[PDB]
């Protein structure tokens, strides 16, 4: 053969299509501001969302959807044409500029056992949890070839026939001249695109509960391939397609089936956010306007289904902003993460507190007493049974760095595990090793745990000390210890009795009638979007989850924007709050500290110094300060002084 | 692109006329002096400092960085036609390479005919009669790289990295050039080997074999074969550039040549070499197309920090007679107080002197066992100390538990057979092995210790395994002493909770206990609360020493042999039998044996090895039992 | 397994030196000018001289002769980025420009006989004779298919690999969409270039005697095909290479060579002749200059060897410069061309006059009396004996077309001979037909004939019709008849002794030094060029050994050539007082009372007498380029009719 197109009308129509959606001038300027963006960033792949060409082009988009194969070829044809418009020396650069697909796929989002035979050439949107990657591999696109003899240099194309038809001319590597002079391949002028295969798994929560996994093959090419490690959940869009098997003469008709990735993007949508400039502007106004009480404010917003507990929710929002690590130049470390424990009787919403930061804070890992146990919690050394290679596998603490892990029923945990939880709890990091192999993973995570005391229930009678069934040098890495008790008292019962009622009599707004909470049975959620994986009042508005129009609560979409800008703030300890807070340790280290009859929740070592600085850093944060002011390290000194002592009753 | 010819002339120009003033201001022709060395088989491997290019041809320097195998061929090529010219006299044929080489050349001209064309395949490769590697120490204006990110765009391009040396196979021969000869002809074959693997040859193809069409019949042999030492590392990224949530990535590093034999496992090491493919035939691969794997091939590897391999006023300082309180307060600055434990620490860096008399080894190597309340620096120093020390291991808890401390048996990659690859405490042979919440420890290893610390060795007859293994290590151990904390109601040997045969084994028990005290308190707090607002320790009269000074002093001390003089015997008698009678009389004391007196005896000489004496003196000794007795103060 | 070099040091040095080569503009820019010109009359290849190159780069010259198709394919991208540098609109108009080649090849100048494998891919001249064309045929270059399933148009290329390995993937020709949907070619937007094979043999008169002749298979592509007719002395210039089999499995090892050419030329005696702008400056002056007596000194310069005979010569040049052909309305025809007989006496150099016309005339073709009979005179009709059809032939009046044929011993040719001719030389044009086949061709030839009389000698006694043996019908085409007689007056033999004893002592300058003999034997051709194919010019012959002296010049036989071509196109018109008096003169001619007593006529008069006083004048109005017929031509037609007409019967 050797036959050449002339002006192919489909592919020409459909270019153009592409190029007039891409070409947005006229219209919001989505799209060309998001190529310029891509310019800007040193990257040739754009993301699309499908719902912006539905909008649009049905015909395109529908089109595109069920004939994915050409139709990403004439759409990659005209990003590149316009990418040359806005930026010819840029389309120089790249060979060719990617698509990716984002947004609402209707009937072709599924699952791994949902992704049949009837997706083959069409766009999927495949969600999953990766149970394998491959090594990340070059593969040869065009290799260049000196001929010593000669002097001449030879250049091979090598096009991407994955799911096309290769014959064996297509993927000879030259190695003689004409006259068979050798050639010396020119590594360096060759042009490779890495190259990986993973394999994504239904995910364990939404596989009916009975039976075995489902699995999916996944190609990912140049962008795409580190985007992804074993265990993440992952949306991966591509295109779902046979691939050849080898040449024979005979065949079975059954074909092994891949899913060649346009996009993936991982389930934290929670690990990165989106700030417009109204955004960041109602964030300044809301830091400027009360610099005082705002740290309050924020933590009585809190948990606000949980009534009580301010001490606690304050503790809370010191966790969720942390303190400032100290890398010192010697490479020496001091923690900036903050460690919280909370012991009480039975049914004080202690695993409600655990479970709002579990479903508020990015990086958060759930995790029981003796559900991850010995290597499931920090990391683990495996061997790859198919290299004979050790390999590292990561638990709850390495997966949470930077992030949270929240061990409910703590003091059902062996001792195996808690003593395991040392070095990540102080030094922020998991050393372990095998013969082949020793790693030191970076877990960088704060832990909030919830316990119950000995016994169950909180006595009254007894010291702390004996509540608490932990050991001294345990009890000292967590460095705030909240015992939460059941106060029988009537009139906080009628407090507490009225806001649960209030909380179950409150009913979403329209969107519910009378009716009931869908279980959402596994067909219901590809039905929709994930909301794992989607894509600002600075308050709520009142009814009665409040019972009366006194003081406002933060909103949680805010409150999130909110915590994610100030996490980044590196306050400095000024020298009047480094005094004062010098003063109050040593004034908390001495036995006048404790009057009778008040006993000492957990011990006071240098690490509670640390943990003063640390809250009165995050204080800091709350405010955006930029600095540890006296007001910052005196919250920090009441919030010590409430948790680190108990009155004992006879 | 670029003509070769014309970059070779380029290479020989910056060969023949490049100098510096190295040696004391004087220009000396850097690249001439090696060519000289070079071909009078003095010297095996040139190293190119693309330094020295860029500092007269930048241009070339990037030609170099991009295509880094075409420069590395065209170098040495310029070295091979550069070094007939830089001979001076005859070489003395080091050994049976050199016999062949030069009878081969020895028979190319008996039989030469200048004038007459040759086939192209009828001379000698170029690599079989070399003797001399050329390799590149990359530009310092390269930045070096982080595993992760070394991808396909930086295939055949020259490229630093950084990491830890996980795993490192033996030196084996490698073919470079097989040679063949023939049952019929007298002529040999030679093939130049690219590929992982390859088909030895079977008929000759001499001319007189072609004439005579006779069989010829070409049998492979070592012995004019030419090989290559070759080394099988693994190497992982650094802790501090594994993004947030993953697992650092390891890239496998082919070293050959005069670069094996340099790093060692554990080792830090900064790569320099050329990322390249190797084609990944044979696998009934899933995706069509030539997909390969990745290497890294080695040019220049550097031991970095704690790996890494004086003036006037130095030599002063050192002759100063509070070196040992400078060096010990230079310990991790940035923890206050612990002023002789940080002593203490010193001498288990610098450490005793073996003593091998009459085939019963007595070790050097001095134990530490660091018992604290908690919250006292504990890890933090250990973590300290294993930062500094050139071979140090850190171990915590049960995370490098079993096979993680002694060998396993794995697995070989290269040829594929059962390697032994060694824990901690053959990683950290001949250097500290830091063994954090050592009260937590599972009693196996805890066994393991124990012959680890007195006789140096690791014995294991398990079923894939039988060996000793040599671990000569010191052992920083940390410990809380019973149930997190010390109480006086309890004995020591109660509250310090190990056996006497553990507790004998280390040298020093050190005993913390923070008591609170006010004005301690504050100045403890005043400490740290600078080091949170400067990240650095507050000034003090004496400036600490960097980490790689204090390596430097570390390591001067350390090939430092004292002998204790026999006028010393008596007062170090008198100091054992007088610990050993405070033992016995005393009723919260712990186990005192001969264990003691060695005890005495290393801690001096190690004290003496910081002096930099040859000789133990009385206030070595004096130092010494100062140090056993504040081990045990804080319970007073 | 498909690559691209990205770089060919050679091919990079080789296109920029034939570039150099091509931009001349410093070097007083020829090819710049021939490059232009080729632009200008709308042709795409350039003929180029391998002198000049040698000139300018002899390390190309070398390699382009001895490694033909990597260097031409080099020069012509050379040539095509030249073209498009002066004009790129033509340069995108073509795809490929082509490099023909031309001058002396040293070695690489071969006849059919010594082109031997030792010249394979290399450059090389040969001469010979077509002996076969075939027809000419397209061969598709590029495929254009049209599916209308689906509305596509895809289009396919196919690579020139006649002389490379063709794989059978390069030759298949789409029938099928991929989805099997029938596709249908577009023939007017396909491209086809045609195709055409000549046999080229070596030319009979320069073959060893007695042997079997040697042949040489010639392929002619694009623009190339229709230059050559079986029976041209051709010189084609090509590569020589080795034809590929058909994929086999077993081979003999024996290939099928060929020439394939890049450039064919005719014989240079029948090509339009260069005119520098001085040329055309001189034969101005010259007409101009010299008016009344330009046809004498033009007639008396014709054949300077040859003493005597200025009648004849007079007639001779009027019959190198013709009349005007007629060509009325309704289609009738009245030829332009004069027919000469010359009866005569033996060894009165009458042979030596129609030499010296094959020589000088353009398109002049040469006859003896039995040499030809009929079918080998005027046309033939075979069959193709291969395809079955009627093959037209062309004999010696056809190749003659506006031509001479010399036909000597004219009165030995056979009686149908002369039958067959009588309607050539009327109507200019031999019908033929066998039943399959039956044409009318062109042979517009003016016939020079050498007869002699009945008795072999003239008789002086008898009447010339008693001793010219032939009949009125073909006298009377013979539009002049002279009697050259042999009279042995002593005086006369003075002057022609003295003439022809003073050619017969002359040496050439230079080349002749005092003894030489001049022959070469059959490998001296080839050492040289060809003096037949070959590429300042005076006016009048510098004074020499062919004349003693006098006060009257000879015009050079260069510049007689070149002012005959210029002259012979000029269509003077004849005016009435030239009318007026040729009808009277005719009418007193064909009046025998006008004539005296004991003189008889040579050849009837009729109404031809009249056409051919009306040719001669016309043509004598060419000598002086007049564009009139004017009342000395006239004049001059008359006497020379009044002189050739009538003869002296003695007793
Ligand atoms: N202010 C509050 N104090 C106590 N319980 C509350 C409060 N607000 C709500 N609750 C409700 O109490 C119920 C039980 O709380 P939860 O199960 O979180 O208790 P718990 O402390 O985890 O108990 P346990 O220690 O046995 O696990 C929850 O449904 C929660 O909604
Ligand atoms: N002089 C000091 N004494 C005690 N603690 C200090 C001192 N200087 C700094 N610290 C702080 O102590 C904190 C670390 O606790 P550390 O590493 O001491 O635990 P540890 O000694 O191993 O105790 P545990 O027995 O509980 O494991 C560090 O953040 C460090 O900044
Ligand atoms: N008038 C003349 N001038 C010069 N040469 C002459 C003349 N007459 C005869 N010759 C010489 O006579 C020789 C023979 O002439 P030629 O062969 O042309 O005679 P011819 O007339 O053809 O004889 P025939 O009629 O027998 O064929 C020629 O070489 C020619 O040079
Ligand atoms: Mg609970
Ligand atoms: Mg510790
Ligand atoms: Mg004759
Ligand atoms: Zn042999």
């Amino acid at each position: 053969a050797g036959t050449v197109v002339l002006d192919d009308v489909e592919l020409r129509e459909a270019q153009r299509d592409y190029l007039d959606f891409l070409d947005d001038e006229e219209d919001q300027g989505i799209y060309q501001s998001k190529v310029r963006e891509l310019i800007s960033d040193n990257q040739y792949r754009l993301i699309v969302n499908v719902n912006d060409l539905r909008r649009k082009n049905e015909k395109r988009a529908n089109r595109l959807l069920n004939n994915a194969f050409e139709e990403l070829v004439a759409f990659q044809r005209a990003l590149k044409d316009f990418v040359a418009s806005i930026d010819a020396t840029y389309a120089k650069q790249y060979e060719e500029f990617y698509v990716g697909l984002e947004g609402s796929f209707g009937s072709k989002h599924v699952s791994p056992r949902t992704l049949t035979s009837c997706f083959l050439s069409c766009v999927v949107c495949v969600e999953g949890i990766v149970t394998k990657c491959s090594l990340v591999r070059p593969k040869v696109v065009r290799s260049v070839h000196y001929c010593p003899a000669t002097k001449k240099t030879i250049e091979r194309r090598y096009s991407d026939l994955t799911t096309l038809v290769a014959f064996p001319s297509s993927s000879v590597y030259p190695t003689k001249d004409e006259e068979n002079n050798p050639l010396e391949t020119e590594y360096g002028l060759s042009v490779y695109k890495d190259h990986q295969t993973i394999t994504i798994q239904e995910m364990p929560e939404k596989a009916p509960a009975g039976q075995l996994p489902r699995s999916v093959d996944v190609i990912l090419d140049d962008d795409l391939v580190d985007k992804a490690k074993p265990g993440d959940r992952v949306q991966v869009v591509g295109t779902y397609r046979c691939l050849p098997g080898k040449k024979g003469g005979y065949t079975s008709g059954t074909f092994r089936t891949v899913l060649i990735a346009c996009n993936v993007k991982q389930m934290s949508k929670d690990a990165q956010p989106s700030f417009s400039a109204e955004d960041i502007a109602k964030i300044k106004k809301f830091s400027k306007t009360r610099s005082k009480d705002i740290f309050d404010q924020l933590a009585k917003s809190l948990a606000p289904s949980i009534h009580g507990h301010d001490y606690v929710k304050k503790a809370i929002l010191c966790l969720l902003l942390g303190g400032v690590e100290r890398d010192l130049e010697n490479g020496s470390h001091i923690r900036g993460d903050i460690n919280i424990l909370l012991i009480g009787d039975p049914s004080v919403a202690k695993s409600q507190l655990l479970r709002y930061v579990l479903c508020t804070a990015p990086r958060a890992i759930p995790t029981t007493g003796r559900g991850s146990s010995g290597v499931g919690l920090t990391a683990a050394v495996t061997t790859d049974q198919e290299t004979g290679e050790r390999r590292l596998e990561a638990g709850a603490m390495v997966l949470a760095d930077r992030g949270v892990v929240c061990i409910d029923e703590f003091d059902k945990m062996s001792d195996m595990d808690r003593t395991a939880i040392h070095e990540v709890m102080e030094q922020g990091r998991v050393t372990i090793a095998k013969a082949g192999i020793h790693a030191r993973l970076n877990a960088r995570c704060s832990v909030l745990a919830a316990a119950n005391p000995v016994y169950g229930r909180y006595d009254q009678y007894k010291t702390p000390m004996e509540n608490i069934g932990l050991q001294d040098s345990l009890l000292s890495r967590f460095d705030l210890l909240f015992i939460m008790l059941d106060q029988m008292d009537p009139e906080q019962d009628r407090e507490i009795s009225d806001h649960v009622l209030r909380m179950h009599r409150y009913r979403a707004p329209g969107e519910q009638d009378g009716d009931a909470m869908p279980l959402g049975s596994a067909v219901d959620i590809l039905a929709t979007d994930d909301p794992n994986f989607s894509q600002y009042e600075k308050h709520d508005n009142l009814l009665h989850g409040t019972k009366k129009k006194k003081e406002k609560m933060v909103s949680a979409a805010f409150m999130k924007k909110y915590i994610h800008v100030a996490k980044i703030i590196k306050p400095v300890l000024t020298q009047e709050s480094a005094t004062y807070i010098a003063e109050e340790y040593s004034r908390l280290r001495s036995q006048d500290s404790m009057s009778s009859d008040t006993a000492r929740t957990s011990p006071v070592t240098a690490r509670t110094l640390e943990t003063l600085i640390r809250l009165a850093t995050a204080h800091a944060k709350a405010r955006m300060s930029k600095t540890v002011d006296l007001q910052d390290a005196e919250e920090a000194v009441e919030l010590v002084q409430y948790a680190y002592f108990k009155k004992v009753l006879e | 692109l670029k003509d070769y010819a014309l970059e070779k002339e380029k290479v020989k120009k910056f060969l023949q006329e490049f100098y510096q003033d190295d040696e004391l201001g004087k220009k000396q022709f850097k690249y001439g002096n090696q060519l000289v060395r070079l071909a009078h088989r003095e010297q095996v491997a040139l190293y190119v400092d693309l330094d020295d290019v860029a500092e007269d041809d930048p241009e070339l320097v990037d030609s170099i960085c991009e295509n880094a195998r075409r420069y590395a061929k065209l170098f040495a090529d310029a070295v091979q036609e550069l070094l007939p010219q830089y001979k001076e006299r005859e070489v003395v044929n080091k050994d049976v390479l050199d016999v062949y080489i030069e009878h081969r050349l020895m028979m190319e001209q008996r039989s030469r005919d200048p004038g007459m064309v040759r086939s192209p395949q009828n001379q000698y490769p170029a690599e079989l009669m070399r003797r001399f590697e050329l390799y590149f120490q990359g530009p310092s204006s390269n930045k070096p790289r982080v595993i992760r990110e070394v991808r396909a765009d930086s295939v055949g391009k020259l490229v630093t990295v950084r990491g830890i040396v996980t795993r490192v196979s033996e030196v084996k021969p490698k073919m470079v050039v097989a040679t063949y000869t023939c049952d019929q002809c007298g002529a040999e074959t030679y093939q130049p080997i690219q590929s992982p693997t390859f088909m030895p040859l079977i008929m000759c193809p001499s001319q007189e074999c072609q004439t005579n069409r006779s069989g010829g019949r070409l049998y492979l042999q070592t012995r004019g074969s030419r090989f290559i030492k070759f080394q099988e590392m693994k190497m992982q990224e650094h802790s501090d550039q594994v993004p947030v949530g993953n697992i650092p990535r390891s890239i496998t590093v082919l070293v050959e040549g005069e670069n094996t034999r340099i790093a060692q496992p554990g080792d830090h090491v900064s790569v320099t070499g050329i990322f390249l493919p190797i084609l990944r035939t044979g696998f009934r691969q899933v995706v069509q197309g030539l997909l390969s794997e990745t290497y890294l091939e080695a040019h220049r590897i550097v031991k970095m920090n704690k790996s890494e391999d004086l003036t006037r006023e130095e030599l002063r300082q050192i002759a100063e007679e509070d070196f040992y309180e400078k060096l010990a307060a230079s310990i991790a600055p940035e923890i206050y107080g612990h002023e002789d434990v940080k002593k203490a620490l010193l001498l288990l860096l610098v450490g005793g002197v073996d003593q091998s008399p009459r085939g019963m080894k007595i070790r050097g190597n001095i134990n530490i066992c660091l018992m604290g309340d908690p919250g006292v620096a504990k890890s933090q120093l250990l973590s300290y100390i294993d930062r500094l020390a050139p071979r140090s291991q850190y171990t915590t808890g049960r995370g490098s538990s079993g096979v993680g401390l002694t060998a396993a048996v794995l697995r070989d990659s290269v040829s594929g057979e059962l390697t032994l690859e060694g824990g901690a405490l053959v990683l950290a042979d001949q250097g500290v092995c830091c063994i954090d919440e050592f009260d937590k420890m599972a009693e196996a290893d805890r066994t393991a210790i124990h012959e680890v610390m007195e006789q140096q060795t690791i014995s294991i007859a398990k079923a894939g395994i039988l060996t000793t293994l040599n671990a000569r290590c010191s052992i920083l151990a940390a410990a809380n002493p019973a149930y997190g904390r010390y109480n006086p109601r309890r004995s020591l040997e109660q509250n310090i909770q190990l056996p006497a045969a553990l507790l004998s084994r280390f040298d020093l028990l050190w005993l913390i206990q923070d008591r609170p005290d006010r004005d301690n308190d504050l100045r403890l707090a005043q400490h740290i609360t600078y080091v949170h607002q400067h990240s650095r320790q507050p000034p003090s009269q004496f400036e600490p020493l960097d980490m790689k000074l204090m390596r430097r002093y570390i390591a001067m001390c350390r090939e430092k042999q004292p002998m204790v003089p026999e006028s010393l015997a008596d007062y170090i008698t008198a100091a054992y039998v007088e610990m050993r009678r405070e033992a016995w009389a005393s009723k919260d004391a712990t186990y005192t044996s001969a264990r003691t007196l060695l005890a005495i005896l290393r801690l001096s000489t190690a004290l003496a090895r910081l002096r930099m004496v040859d000789v133990v003196e009385k206030e070595d000794v004096n130092e010494a039992i100062r140090l056993m007795e504040m081990s045990k103060d804080s319970l007073l």
